[PDB]
C-alpha cells in the first residue's frame, strides 16, 4: 500500500468480458459505466493500481472515504471510473514464517493528496523535537506490518485489490476495446458497415490488384466501389444493390386490360418473361 | 425491481431457458442469483454469481448474463426439476429484490434451524431466534428472508461476519432491530410497530462473505437454508 | 556552417489517403512540398542544427550504409514538455514520446539522453525502417495532425554518381507507421552515427498546403504529379482535368489587386464641449 | 459485549489468573490485548499491552497467553493487597467500539503520571443540562496535534467504553452512543486540543478521560500516561 | 385524502382516456392477493401539504 | 494579474520600451504605478498614476496608459538605471497586484525604518513593528509589500490614514490583523498561522493619500520605502 504500481496500459484492445473469467474475483464494483457500455468505449490509457489489504478494510476503497488505510496509503476522488476488482490472496501470500514485509504507514502527519504514493522511510517527528533518528519517547517507526497467518478467518487474510483508473485528456484514445465481427455473404443485396464505412450492395469477388497499404477504393467521380476485407486478404467489389424504373404498356382501356410490366435494368434473375436490352 | 415470467411450459428430454430481466441499477452493477425451492420443503442455493454452482448443484443448470438480463438454461429436464426458481439482486440503494419465481411444471452438514414465531398480539411482537451447530458464526453473514404461505420470498435484513453496518429492507427499516451476541452461534432479531402483514416464515439464511453485500459485489450468495417457523399474527 | 540551398525538383508527392485509384486524376488539396523551392544542403561531412517544425518536413539521406539514424522531433527538447526520439537500431526501430529532454548532446548505444521520466508510447518495431557505385536514397515525409503524427517514406536505389544533388524522376512515398500519440512538435533535430572508437548530406525542406493534380496508373499507383499555382501552364493543367492541353487560350482563375494602406477620414473637429468652463472656477455648488 | 467474571477474591495471589472470554476468534488481527487497572481516585495505569514484553512497572504480572480463545493474565504471586478493577481490551475490527470489559473485583484482600506530561480537565462542576461545554487536555510535552489521542467515559458501577476517536489530522469519527450528536473540534494546532459537548442527552454524566494514546490499536509510544477526571454532574 | 395520486403503472396510458383503477398492483410475476407484500401496494397515494 | 518582460535587455546610448499588460479589471478601471529597486538597497517610487513624476526623479523616465497597458520610455539611459521595474495596480476586485520585475541590466527626510522580525516557531508568529519620526502618521496610509530573498514584491495589507476599514490580501486575509495605536506613529500587524511561507521584508511602505486605496484610484501611490528587518522563519 506504501509502493503500489501505476501501470500504464495503453494500445490494446481491453476485453473486459474476459476479466470475469480469469480469477475467482470477489469484488467487480466499477463507479463510472456499466461493463457491457464499457467494451465500446474509447480510452487514452488506464492506470492499473494494485496493492493488498485486509478483508475489513475492502470497504475503506471507495471515491470519497476515510480510514487507516483511505487517507494515508490510497485515496480516491469523488471522479473514479473504473473499478475496485479484489480477491482473497489467502493461498500463497500466508506461510507461518512471521509476516514481517508488508505495512501500512500507521503514522502521518495529515491526509495525502488522493492518487499519491509516497516512498519514505524517515522516522516520525511528532513535534517539539529535533529528531536526527533516535527511536524513545518521542520519534518511532511509522510503519508497522500485518499479522497474516493460515491459521486465521476471513476478514484479516491477504485481500489483493487493483484498480483501473481511466482518464480522457486531450490526447486520441488508444484503447477501446472489443469489436465484433460477423461473417461475409457473397452475391446477395445487404448491408456493409467496413470500418466506419457503412452502405450497401452486393459483395462479389473481383480481380483488383490493390497496393498493401490501400484499404478503401472510390471511383472516377466520388463514389466507392471496392474496399479490403479487414479480415484475411481478399478483394471484393460493391456494386450498389438491384433498382430500376417500372414502365407499364397497356393497349388502351377500350379493347380489353391486360398489361405488361418492363422492369429496367434487370437480369429477369433479379427482379411470359423476355429478357431484352 | 425484477421481471420473471409467472409460469413458462416445456416437454420433458428438452430444454427451457427462463429469464429475469433487471435495470443497470440492480444487474448491471452486480451479480444475480439464482435459487431453486421445492414445494414443501426448504429452499436452497442453485446459482451464484452467474459462473460458478456449489458443489451439491450438479452439471444440469447453467447460468449466462448476457447484458443487463440474466438466462437459465436446464439442459435435460426431467421430474425432479419440477421446482420454483427465483432471481434475487442486491440494488445499489442499499436493498436486496428478488424476482417473482417460475412455475416450470411439467406433467410429463450444519442446521440451520430457527424459531421464535407464534401468534402473539397485535402492533406488538416477540424476538425472532436463530441457531447452528459449528459452522464459524464469526465468519459468515446471515439474511432474513420470509415467505408468506403461497407468496413469494423477500429479503428483511442482513448481519455482517464482522458485525458492523446491517442494512434493512425498504418497509422494516427503524422497527427492526437485529442484533448477535458473543455466546454460541444465535442471532436475535426484535420487530417493533406490528402492522399485521407479517405472515410468513422469517427463514434465517446462512451466507458465505464476510463483510455487507454492498462492497462484495462478487462474493455474496446464500448457503443452505433452514427450517423456519411459521409465524401467523392475524391481528 | 554556412548552408547552402539547392533546387528541389518533383519529389515528395506522397499518398494523401489510402484509396485505390485506377486511370485517372485526383486534385488534391494538402500540405505537399512546392515544386521548384529551395531546400537547404546541409553536409553531413559536423552538423546538428535545430529547425522549425511548420506544418511537415522532407527529409532526405544518402547515407552509405548507417550513416544518418535517427530523429529528436520535439516542441522544446526539454525535460518540462514531452519530445519525440525515433531511432533505428539493429534491425529495430523504436518510437518512445517520453520526455527524455538530453544528457550532453545529440549524438550516437544510447548515448542520446541520459535520465527518466514518465513516457506514452514504447513502440518497438521489429521490421527495420531502413554494387560500388551504387548509393542509396531514402526520403520521409514528415506530418502532424490533431491526432497523428504521419511519416511516409521511400527507399529508391539511385544509380547515377554525379555530384550530390536531387536526381530528376517522379517517386511517391509509402505510409508505413500512423503513430497516433498526440503531442506538440515545432522543431526538428538530427543526428549522426558518430563511431569514432563528402559522406552524407541530408536535404530538409518545408511543407505548404497547396493542390496538386495527381494521376494514378491502371495498377494503383501514383506516376506523376502536377502543381496547381506554380506556373501559368499548372494553372491551366490544374483547371481542366487533363495533363495534355491542347492548343488554344483557355480562362483560368481571375486576378484582384488587393488594397495596401487604409484611410480613414472624418469631418474636421469643432464645436468643443463647455466642459473646460466646468472644471475651472472658483464657487462651484453646494 | 464482552465477557468478564463479576468478581474474584478467592485464593488471593494463588490461583486468581483473571482472564476475559466471550471472543470465540482469534482476536481479530492484532493480538495486542491491553490491560487497564482502574483504581479509586487517580486515573487508571496500563499494565501490559502485549502476550508479553511487560513495559516499566511491576514486574510480579506477566505471562498473558492467549489460552483458547481468552487472554489469561498471570497475576498469581503479585501481592496480597489490592483494591482496583481490571479491564482488557480486544475484538479489534474495523470500527467496533466497546472495547473494554465489565466491572471485575479483583480485590485480593478488599480492606488492605503526574509529572509525566501533563494532566489537565475542565472541571464542570454544576453542569447545566444542555449548551456547549468545552474539556482540554493541554499537554506540555508530546504534541497534542500529531499523536492519536481519544476520549473515554466511565459511570459509576458501569464499566469503560469508547466515546471518541480521532486521528492524525484527518479523521473525526464518534462512538455508536451518540449517533452524531458529539461533534469533535480540535484548538489551535500548538496550543491545545478540546471537545465539545453538543446539547447532551442527559446520558454524559460520567467522567471523562483524555487518553494520549489509542486504547484497542494501542502503541507503545515510550509511555503510557492518562489524566484524571471531572464530574458533569448533569443537572436534567 | 382528497387529492389522489396514481402510481406506476406496467403498461402506457392512452390520450383522452380515464385511469380510474382500485385494484393491487402487481410487481413482476407475484400476486400479493390484496394484501400489501413487497413492493405491492394500492396506486391511490395520497398527496401530502403542509 | 500583470504580465511584464521577466528579463529583458538594452543598448546604453539608445532608449527601450518596458512593457506592462492586463485586464480592463484592473488597469482599464484604475492607474498603473511603475516602482524602481536598486539591488541591494530599499525600492524608490518612479511613476506615479502615469502622468506625473516625484521630485527626486528627474525627467529621464517617461510613462503611457494607451489603452489596457502600460508602456515605460526612458530617453538615454545609463549605468545608473539599471535596476529592478515593477509595475503595480488596484484591481476591482479589493486587492493590489504586483509584476515580476525587469531586469533591465547593461553591461555597458524622514526615515521609515521598521523591526520585528527575527526567527520563530513555526505555526506561530510574533508582532510586526514599524516607526517614523514626525511624518502626519493621521494623514498618510500605509502598506505591508514584503519581499523575498532573490524573488519580487508583493502586497500584503493596507491601512488608510482614517484607522477605519483596512484590506488584506487574497492568502493573509484573516489570519492576520492590521491595527494602529494613538500614540507616536506605529504600525501592529499580528500574523497568525503561520505556514513557514514567509521569508520576506515586510516593508512598511509609506503612503500618501488618506482613505483605502478602492475610492481614490487616481491620488494613490507609495511614498519612500524604509529599511526592512530580514525575517527567516525556515520552518
Ligand atoms: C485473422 O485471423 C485469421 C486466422 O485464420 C487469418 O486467416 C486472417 O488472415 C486474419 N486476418 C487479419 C487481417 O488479421
Ligand atoms: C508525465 O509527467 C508530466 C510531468 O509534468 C505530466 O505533466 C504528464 O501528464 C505525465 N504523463 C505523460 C504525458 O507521460
Ligand atoms: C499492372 O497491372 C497489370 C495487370 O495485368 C500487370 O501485368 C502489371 O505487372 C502491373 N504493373 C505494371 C508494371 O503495369
Amino acid at each position: 500500500v506504501y509502493a503500489w504500481n501505476r501501470k500504464r496500459i495503453s494500445n490494446c484492445v481491453a476485453d473486459y468480458s474476459v476479466l470475469y473469467n480469469l480469477a475467482p474475483f470477489f469484488t467487480f464494483k466499477c463507479y463510472g459505466v456499466s461493463p457491457t457500455k464499457l467494451n465500446d468505449l474509447c480510452f487514452t490509457n488506464v492506470y492499473a493500481d494494485s496493492f493488498v489489504i485486509r478483508g475489513d478494510e475492502v470497504r475503506q476503497i471507495a471515491p470519497g472515504q476515510t480510514g487507516n488505510i483511505a487517507d494515508y496509503n490510497y485515496k480516491l476522488p469523488d471522479d473514479f471510473t473504473g473499478c475496485v476488482i479484489a480477491w482473497n490472496s489467502n493461498k500463497l501470500d500466508s506461510k507461518v514464517s512471521g509476516n514481517y514485509n508488508y505495512l501500512y504507514r500507521l503514522f502521518r502527519k495529515s491526509n495525502l493528496k488522493p492518487f499519491e504514493r509516497d516512498i519514505s522511510t524517515e522516522i516520525y517527528q511528532a513535534g517539539n523535537k529535533p529528531c536526527n533518528g533516535v527511536a524513545g519517547f518521542n520519534c518511532y517507526f511509522p510503519l508497522r506490518s500485518y499479522s497474516f497467518r493460515p491459521t486465521y478467518g476471513v476478514g484479516h487474510q491477504p485481500y489483493r485489490v487493483v484498480v483501473l483508473s481511466f482518464e480522457l485528456l486531450h490526447a486520441p484514445a488508444t484503447v477501446c476495446g472489443p469489436k465484433k465481427s460477423t461473417n461475409l455473404v457473397k452475391n446477395k443485396c445487404v448491408n456493409f458497415n467496413f470500418n466506419g464505412l457503412k452502405g450497401t450492395g452486393v459483395l462479389t469477388e473481383s480481380n483488383k490488384k490493390f497496393l498493401p497499404f490501400q484499404q478503401f477504393g472510390r471511383d472516377i467521380a466520388d463514389t466507392t466501389d471496392a474496399v479490403r476485407d479487414p479480415q484475411t486478404l481478399e478483394i471484393l467489389d460493391i456494386t450498389p444493390c438491384s433498382f430500376g424504373g417500372v414502365s407499364v404498356i397497356t393497349p388502351g382501356t377500350n379493347t380489353s386490360n391486360q398489361v405488361a410490366v418492363l422492369y429496367q435494368g434487370v437480369n429477369c434473375t433479379e427482379v411470359n418473361v423476355f429478357q431484352t436490352r | 425491481v425484477l421481471t420473471q415470467p409467472p409460469s413458462a411450459s416445456g416437454t420433458p428430454g428438452q430444454r427451457v431457458t427462463i429469464s429475469c430481466s433487471g435495470s443497470s441499477s440492480n444487474i448491471g452493477s452486480n451479480t444475480v442469483n439464482w435459487y431453486q425451492q421445492l414445494p414443501g420443503t426448504a429452499p436452497k442455493l442453485l446459482i451464484y454469481s452467474n459462473n460458478q454452482r456449489p458443489s451439491g448443484v450438479p452439471d444440469r443448470f447453467s447460468g449466462s448474463k448476457s447484458g443487463t438480463s440474466a438466462s437459465l438454461a436446464i439442459s435435460g429436464l426431467q421430474s425432479e426439476d419440477e421446482a420454483d426458481y427465483y432471481c434475487a439482486a442486491w440494488d445499489d440503494s442499499l436493498n436486496w429484490v428478488f424476482g417473482g419465481g417460475t412455475k416450470l411444471t411439467v406433467l410429463g452438514e450444519v442446521q440451520l434451524v430457527e424459531s421464535g414465531g407464534g401468534v402473539v398480539q397485535p402492533g406488538g411482537s416477540l424476538r425472532l431466534s436463530c441457531a447452528a451447530s459449528g459452522f464459524r458464526f464469526d465468519d459468515h453473514a446471515m439474511h432474513w428472508v420470509r415467505q408468506a404461505p403461497g407468496k413469494g420470498l423477500e429479503w428483511v435484513s442482513v448481519i455482517s461476519g464482522d458485525g458492523g453496518s446491517t442494512y434493512y429492507a425498504d418497509s422494516v427499516k427503524g422497527r427492526f432491530s437485529i442484533s448477535r451476541d458473543d455466546s454460541k452461534n444465535s442471532l436475535y432479531l426484535q420487530m417493533n410497530s406490528l402492522r399485521t402483514e407479517d405472515t410468513a416464515l422469517y427463514y434465517c439464511a446462512k451466507d458465505r462473505s464476510y463483510g455487507p453485500p454492498d462492497v462484495f459485489n462478487y462474493e455474496y450468495g446464500m448457503d443452505v437454508w433452514g427450517q423456519g417457523t411459521t409465524v401467523t399474527v392475524s391481528s | 556552417l554556412p548552408p547552402a540551398y539547392t533546387n528541389s525538383f518533383t519529389r515528395g508527392v506522397y499518398y494523401p489517403d489510402k484509396v485505390f485509384r485506377s486511370s485517372v486524376l485526383h486534385s488534391t488539396q494538402d500540405l505537399f512540398l512546392p515544386f521548384f523551392s529551395n531546400v537547404t544542403w546541409f553536409h553531413v561531412i559536423f552538423d546538428n542544427p535545430v529547425l522549425p517544425f511548420n506544418d511537415g518536413v522532407y527529409f532526405a539521406s544518402i547515407e552509405k550504409s548507417n550513416i544518418i539514424r535517427g530523429w529528436i522531433f520535439g516542441t522544446t527538447l526539454d525535460s518540462k514538455t514531452q519530445s519525440l526520439l525515433i531511432v533505428n537500431n539493429a534491425t529495430n526501430v523504436v518510437i518512445k514520446v517520453c520526455e527524455f529532454q538530453f544528457c550532453n548532446d545529440p549524438f550516437l548505444e544510447f548515448r542520446v539522453y541520459s535520465s527518466a521520466n514518465n513516457c506514452t508510447f514504447e513502440y518497438v518495431s521489429q521490421p527495420f525502417l531502413m554494387q560500388g557505385n551504387f548509393k542509396n536514397l531514402r526520403e520521409f515525409v514528415f506530418k502532424n495532425i490533431d491526432g497523428y503524427f504521419k511519416i511516409y517514406s521511400k527507399h529508391t536505389p539511385i544509380i547515377v554518381r554525379e555530384p550530390e544533388d536531387l536526381p530528376q524522376g517522379f517517386s511517391a512515398l509509402e505510409p508505413l507507421v500512423d503513430l497516433p500519440i498526440g503531442i506538440n512538435i515545432t522543431r526538428f533535430q538530427t543526428l549522426l552515427a558518430l563511431h569514432r572508437s563528402g559522406a552524407a548530406a541530408y536535404y530538409v525542406g518545408y511543407l505548404q498546403p497547396r493542390t496538386f493534380l495527381l494521376k494514378y496508373n491502371e495498377n494503383g499507383t501514383i506516376t506523376d504529379a502536377v502543381d496547381c499555382a506554380l506556373d501559368p501552364l499548372s494553372e491551366t493543367k490544374c483547371t481542366l482535368k487533363s495533363f495534355t492541353v491542347e492548343k488554344g487560350i483557355y480562362q483560368t482563375s481571375n486576378f484582384r489587386v488587393q488594397p495596401t494602406e487604409s484611410i480613414v477620414r472624418f469631418p474636421n473637429i469643432t464645436n468643443l464641449c463647455p466642459f473646460d468652463e466646468v472644471f475651472n472656477a472658483t464657487r462651484f455648488a453646494s | 459485549v464482552l465477557t468478564q467474571p463479576p468478581s474474584a477474591s478467592g485464593s488471593p495471589g494463588q490461583s486468581v489468573t483473571i482472564s476475559c472470554t466471550g471472543t470465540s476468534s482469534d482476536f481479530g488481527g492484532y493480538n495486542s490485548v491491553s490491560w487497564y487497572q482502574q483504581h479509586p481516585g487517580k486515573a487508571p495505569k496500563l499494565m501490559i499491552y502485549e502476550v508479553s514484553k511487560r513495559p516499566s512497572g511491576v514486574p510480579d504480572r506477566f505471562s498473558g497467553s492467549k489460552s483458547g480463545n481468552t487472554a489469561s493474565l498471570t497475576v498469581s504471586g503479585l501481592q496480597a493487597e489490592d483494591e482496583a478493577d481490571y479491564y482488557c481490551s480486544s475484538y479489534a475490527g474495523s470500527n467496533n467500539f466497546d472495547v473494554f470489559g465489565t466491572g471485575t473485583k479483583v480485590t485480593v484482600l478488599g480492606g488492605g503520571g503526574g509529572s509525566e506530561v501533563q494532566l489537565v480537565e475542565s472541571g464542570g462542576g454544576l453542569i447545566q443540562p444542555g449548551g456547549s461545554l468545552r474539556l482540554s487536555c493541554a499537554a506540555s510535552g508530546f504534541t497534542v496535534s500529531s499523536n492519536y489521542m481519544s476520549w473515554v467515559r466511565q459511570a459509576p458501577g458501569k464499566g469503560l467504553e469508547w466515546v471518541s476517536v480521532i486521528y492524525s489530522g484527518g479523521s473525526t469519527y464518534y462512538a455508536d452512543s451518540v449517533k452524531g450528536r458529539f461533534t469533535i473540534s480540535r484548538d489551535n494546532s500548538e496550543n491545545t486540543l478540546y471537545l465539545q459537548m453538543n446539547s447532551l442527552r442527559a446520558e454524559d454524566t460520567a467522567v471523562y478521560y483524555c487518553a494520549r494514546g489509542e486504547i484497542q490499536p494501542y502503541y507503545y509510544y515510550g509511555m503510557d500516561v492518562w489524566g484524571q477526571g471531572t464530574t458533569v454532574t448533569v443537572s436534567s
